């Protein structure tokens, strides 16, 4: 909104702002390793202590 | 030259006996100036520091 005036100016009419904000993106990632000797025997079934 | 009741009325009555424009590169004089808020006590009592 604005103020009306008594004295002379060229007054602004009803202003109205439209402002948009776009999103960001963040792509966080890391890397782990796993030995195949801990993956083959993981994918087997043992019967030995 | 007028009396003390007249002197501070004429200093308070939005006279702008020697005004200036607020935001310009080189100092001017305002014409049709009512939006700018300015009084000059140096121009009221005729003295510089």
């Amino acid at each position: 909104p604005t103020i009306a005036h008594g004295d002379g100016r060229r007054p602004s009419k009803q202003r109205t702002f439209i402002v948009v904000k776009n999103c960001h993106k963040h792509h966080i990632s890391t890397e782990m390793e796993l030995s195949m000797l801990d993956l083959e025997i993981l994918h087997s079934i043992p019967e030995t202590p | 030259n007028r009396g003390l009741y007249n002197m501070v009325n004429e200093y308070s009555q939005r006279l702008g006996g020697h005004p200036a424009t607020s935001n310009t590169e080189v100092q001017f004089v305002v014409i049709a100036g009512t939006d700018v808020f300015l009084e000059q006590p140096c121009s009221f009592l005729q003295e510089a520091f």
